[PDB]
């Protein structure tokens, strides 16, 4: 408590963020990327490791063969995990694990083995005295002061939308859709080579992920600004790419994130994301729904491009019955928001009792985790 | 104008039946109260009574009272209107005739002959 | 997998010429195809339920030919002229037929104080035209129901003559038209009045059928005396109000403007480190 | 999962699936154990007995709209009758919806809604609760067959051995008029010392009982007795062609854990409506219908 | 100037409607007076109602 602060691990799929409890930024954010070189090195003396973790990783872009360990939200490379948790506890925050309790998020629907297997990780190599697992939506109503709404979280794996009644996930009601920010990485390349502009192999996705960051909005309305484009040369902007060729994205901006709210583009069968949430609270009862239209929190990273909140507002209004109280609450660090929740959840005194024990573990297996977290 | 011109002289074309209609109006209440003297009747076979009549005659008079400035404000706007369109007028007809004399002097060509 | 249509579609149209209430109007007709669609009354269009919308502008607003009743929407209506001309059309790519709005064109020209007129087509209401003495009032709904006026009908009123007939035969102050061989017709001020008395008869007319089936004769029944039998809420004002709420309830997105709110919603529990809300 | 938001309809009475879809989404326990300075266990148990049986009847279609009520008694020292508010239909009543009022009309509990009590509609079921200590629960219904039923000179006749286990039938004939004290006379006049099933004429059919579950079973008997005798006696068109069964041979003859003699339908449709998902917490007197396995 | 006269026209003709109606309805019920008196009291009524309509066949 007062000698050791938990350390607050937040495990997003696109990115990793770390940090002591109890305080405002985590010490270290970094992508989630493993690479492996893929020509053969020749100078003898310079020094070429086996693989490169993280923004080491990312720093030599052109010779590595970038690799995610976590697809689509589930894990699929657990000794890489175990690379990404290495770096994490030695090189970024230069602490041992074997003397602070940990914090680990997670999705609000995985599978029963895959918190199995990362417990058992958690204790039988790295010998954490203690540690906990939350959900990752249920910390970003915690982080925005609330006990009762609706949140929304969309990052690199999947997006979806859980209903939260004084801390409680309802199971029911809990929406999963495939719209995640690589998806519209991807979709981004296959409008991009109209231009012709050809990207094909893993170190240009970053480049068109940045594109992606900077250069992008969400329309108001869809059909007014497709005329707006086709009149005027206004919307056009011009990017900068490394080796100084300079490419002109002009109408694509609006057509990127529009993929989130119409996914018949992508060839998905799926509603869009306000259908996905009018539907979430359309399956709750009907006591509950006046204080989720009247209370909405968006969070993760998708959630931030420029203008995604009216649109929002305006498509959620459009499904809601009459003179309902709508509104849409999106702080501006909605990204971060889930490991400050996090270290705000491991602040308090009467989470102590949360903590597993290492005897509790030995005990009762990797099983455990779920009868002492629900 | 000429619609406003005319809508006023009907309007006191109106008020002269105006006249005809408050003598009627009082001559029926003078009869109104001669019935009344004798053994009270109010209205024997008619709804007609004298407060109906006068309510009536009130609303009436509100109207007309509102009217007349209605048709005040439409006439005040309407000579706004052709005063500042006339005064337009003038200045137009000066601005045509000074720029094709002068563009017509110019056009003539002379200056570089006779200089 | 699922009927449900949103009957509110002004959002999204965001187009055509309205008037200052016909918006409401068109919500509260298409709630009442809804209605009747549901009870299982009507199932294939037929020209059902039309509404006049202004008493000088006229256009009343009919259902289009070809949609069946669970179909319809608000922007789907079609505003029509009382000879059958088309005043103004919604969204909705089918031919136009104003050849069921004639059986209402007259009673459009009779009484002025009606705007909502209701047409069934039921087996039961149809038995009862068929039935030649009416509607008994052995019951307490029939009771409810008044007085009634009986029309013969042979098909056709496009004549210039049969519309006297039949203004004649509805009578100065009558609400409840029978049309022989040809059903029911419902007259209303409101649609909430004209769809109560629409639901009275129904149930009178069903409990009628079952009597006579089972009695066989009129001795073997019972009739209390017409004459013996003889805030404010309007009469159908008090039930559609809960009709709407409880299609509100499942999801309808019912444009009906409720008088009086329904819970308390009681405070809830604030704290101070909320971030405001609102995008603004 | 997988389960759509509205259940798709039938071709014929979407009032039934409907209300399934309704009652999926509100719980009829609405009580989960909050603040309640004035229930009792046995109170909030009739509560939510009675919030059932407005579902239930709501889902047999045994309902005409909001105009008939259904009353119970709380069974306290003084008074307190349960009434559904006026207004709500009957598969939005939920068990903190009910209304608790005196025995003229006196709202004592507002309940969790603002609408207030039909005061003309209690004076009915006043009249009986006047007349007799012993009942407790009054249900008035209105099905089509039963007002065919009532609306016939002979009413209910001897043909089924359900119509003799209804018993005795008190009849009470459409005044129409509403008068009020001499009314309340002569249905106390007409009801008798003890009956089980009373006919108001041309109008609607009431069961009383001393429990929901013995209502229950007298008005479910009741209504099937008489859409029995729909058909034969339409079929029939007189006495030479019809058989009636003798009462006093039929009844001679035919004549804890345990279960009371209407218990049975009660709970099997309580089980029933908590495999829908109404979730009404009513105590089975067996908690599973088959053993557990081994 | 025409389409201002239609539209004068349908104002006109809304009052018309609305008092063809009104009449309906009090000619429609009737509750005559007990005995000759009263009687012959209602009838003079209905000639006094009867020259009060011809005034508006000229309106029309
Ligand atoms: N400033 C930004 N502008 C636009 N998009 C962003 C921005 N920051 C992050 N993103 C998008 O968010 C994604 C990262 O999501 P992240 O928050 O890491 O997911 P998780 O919730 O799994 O941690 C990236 O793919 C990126 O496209």
């Amino acid at each position: 408590d007062d000698d050791i602060a938990a350390l607050v691990v937040d495990n997003g799929s696109g990115m990793c963020k770390a940090g002591f409890a109890g305080d405002d930024a985590p010490r270290a954010v970094f992508p989630s990327i493993v690479g492996r070189p893929r020509h053969q090195g020749v100078m003898v003396g310079m020094g070429q490791k086996d693989s490169y973790v993280g923004d080491e990783a990312q720093s030599k872009r052109g010779i590595l063969t970038l690799k995610y360990p976590i697809e689509h939200g589930i894990v699929t490379n657990w000794d890489d995990m175990e690379k990404i948790w290495h770096h994490t506890f030695y090189n970024e925050l230069r602490v041992a694990p074997e003397e602070h309790p940990v914090l680990l998020t997670e999705a609000p629907l995985n599978p029963k083995a895959n918190r199995e297997k990362m417990t058992q990780i958690m204790f039988e190599t790295f010998n954490t005295p203690a540690m906990y697992v939350a959900i990752q939506a249920v910390l970003s109503l915690y982080a925005s002061g609330r006990t009762t709404g609706i949140v929304m979280d969309s990052g690199d794996g999947v997006t979806h939308t859980v209903p939260i009644y004084e801390g409680y996930a309802l199971p029911h009601a809990i929406l999963r859709l495939d719209l995640a920010g690589r998806d519209l990485t991807d979709y981004l390349m296959k409008i991009l080579t109209e231009r012709g502009y050809s990207f094909t192999t893993t170190a240009e996705r970053e480049i068109v992920r940045d594109i992606k960051e900077k250069l992008c909005y969400v329309a108001l309305d869809f059909e007014q600004e497709m005329a707006t484009a086709a009149s005027s040369s206004s919307l056009e902007k011009s990017y900068e790419l490394p080796d100084g060729q300079v490419i002109t994205i002009g109408n694509e901006r609006f057509r990127c994130p529009e993929a989130l709210f119409q996914p018949s583009f992508l060839g998905m069968e799926s509603c869009g994301i306000h259908e996905t949430t009018f539907n979430s609270i359309m399956k709750c009862d009907v006591d509950i729904r006046k204080d989720l239209y009247a209370n909405t929190v968006l969070s993760g990273g998708t959630t931030m491009y420029p203008g995604i909140a009216d649109r929002m507002q305006k498509e959620i209004t459009a499904l809601a019955p009459s003179t309902m109280k709508i509104k849409i609450i999106a702080p501006p660090e909605r990204k971060y928001s889930v490991w400050i929740g996090g270290s705000i959840l491991a602040s308090l005194s009467t989470f102590q009792q949360m903590w597993i024990s290492k005897q509790e573990y030995d005990e009762s297996g990797p099983s455990i985790v779920h009868r002492k977290c629900f | 104008l000429d619609a406003i011109r005319q809508l006023q002289k009907d309007h006191e074309a109106f008020l002269s039946s105006l006249a005809r209609a408050q003598s009627d109006f009082n001559y029926l209440l003078e009869l109104d109260q001669q019935i009344k003297a004798l053994n009270v009747p109010s209205s024997p076979y008619t709804w007609l009574t004298v407060e109906a009549l006068e309510r009536i005659w009130k609303h009436l008079s509100d109207i007309i009272k509102e009217r007349e400035q209605e048709l005040e404000k439409e006439e005040a706007r309407q000579v706004k209107n052709f005063e500042m369109c006339q005064e337009f007028e003038q200045n137009a007809s000066a601005f045509l005739n000074w720029i094709l004399e002068t563009r017509a002097y110019f056009l003539d060509g002379s200056l570089l002959k006779e200089t | 997998f699922s009927m449900m249509t949103p009957i509110n579609d002004l959002h999204t149209a965001d187009s055509l010429n309205l008037a200052k209430g016909e918006r409401l109007m068109r919500c509260k007709i298409s709630s009442v195809y809804r209605l009747l669609d549901l009870y299982g009354w009507a199932q294939l269009s037929d020209t059902y339920v039309t509404l006049r919308v202004s008493k000088e502008q006229d256009h009343f607003l009919i259902s289009p030919k070809g949609v069946s009743c669970s179909e319809v929407t608000a922007s789907s209506l079609i505003k029509v002229n009382i000879l059958g001309e088309v005043v103004e059309k919604g969204s909705s790519c089918f031919p136009v037929d104003t050849t069921g709005f004639c059986l209402h064109s007259a009673i459009y020209a009779a009484r002025p104080d009606v705007r909502c007129i209701i047409h069934l087509h039921t087996p039961a209401t149809a038995a009862v035209s068929a039935m030649k003495w009416g509607l008994l009032p052995v019951s307490h709904n029939a009771l409810l129901v008044g007085d009634m006026a009986y029309f013969d009908f042979n098909g056709e009123m496009e004549q210039e003559a049969d519309r006297i007939n039949l203004q004649k035969c509805l009578g100065p102050t009558c609400k409840i038209l029978v049309l022989r061989n040809h059903g029911v017709v419902a007259l209303g001020d409101t649609v909430e009045e004209a769809f109560y008395k629409v639901f009275h008869l129904q149930a009178a007319c069903e409990i009628q059928v079952s009597a006579l089936s089972s009695a066989g004769g009129v001795e073997n029944l019972i009739l209390l005396e017409q004459e013996k039998h003889r805030q404010k809420s309007r009469l159908g004002e008090h039930e559609f109000e809960a009709l709407m709420r409880m299609l509100d309830n499942l999801g309808y997105r019912t444009g009906y403007p409720y008088r009086y709110p329904l819970v308390q919603e009681k405070t809830k529990h604030k704290s101070e480190v909320e971030i405001p809300a609102t995008v603004t | 999962t997988n389960v759509p938001n509205v259940y798709p309809a039938a071709p014929q009475g979407g009032m039934a699936a409907l209300n399934m879809s309704l009652g999926m989404v509100t719980p009829v326990n609405d009580l989960r154990g909050s603040d309640s300075i004035a229930y009792d266990k046995g109170e909030k148990l009739l509560r939510c007995k009675l919030a059932a049986l407005y579902r239930l009847a709501d889902l047999f279609g045994w309902s005409h709209l909001i105009y008939n009520h259904i009353t119970t008694r709380v069974s306290s020292e003084q008074e307190h009758f349960l009434i559904v508010p006026f207004g709500l239909l009957y598969s939005e009543v939920t068990a903190s919806s009910l209304v608790k009022i005196n025995l003229q009309g006196d709202v004592v509990d507002r309940g969790s809604t603002n609408l207030g009590v039909n005061q003309a509609g209690f004076t009915l079921h006043s009249a009986v609760y006047a007349a007799r200590p012993d009942v407790k629960c009054v249900v008035h219904i209105h099905t089509p067959a039963g007002a065919a039923v009532s609306a016939m000179k002979c009413g209910l006749l001897p043909i089924s051995p359900e119509a003799l286990s209804l018993g005795e039938v008190a009849y009470h004939d459409y005044h129409g008029i509403l008068v009020d004290e001499e009314e309340k006379v002569l249905i106390q006049k007409n009801l008798g010392p003890k009956s089980k099933v009373l006919i108001l004429r041309n109008h609607g059919l009431v069961s009383v009982g001393e429990s929901v579950e013995e209502a229950f079973y007298y008005i479910h008997n009741l209504v099937v007795a008489c859409e029995i005798q729909v058909r034969t006696l339409a079929s029939a068109g007189g006495p030479d062609n019809l058989v009636l069964l003798d009462p006093g041979k039929y009844k001679a003859k035919s004549r804890p854990p345990a279960w009371q003699i209407g218990e049975q339908e009660f709970e099997a449709l309580m089980r029933m409506l908590d495999n829908l998902g109404y979730r009404t917490g009513y105590p089975y007197r067996y908690p599973a219908l088959r053993e557990k396995s081994k | 100037k025409l389409e201002q006269l239609a539209r004068r026209f349908d104002r006109k003709a809304a009052m018309r409607e609305t008092w063809l109606n009104e009449n309906q309805r009090l000619v429609a019920q009737d509750n005559f007076g007990y005995d000759l008196a009263a009687v012959e009291a209602a009838k003079k009524k209905h000639e006094a109602i009867e020259t009060d309509t011809a005034a508006y066949e000229e309106r029309v």
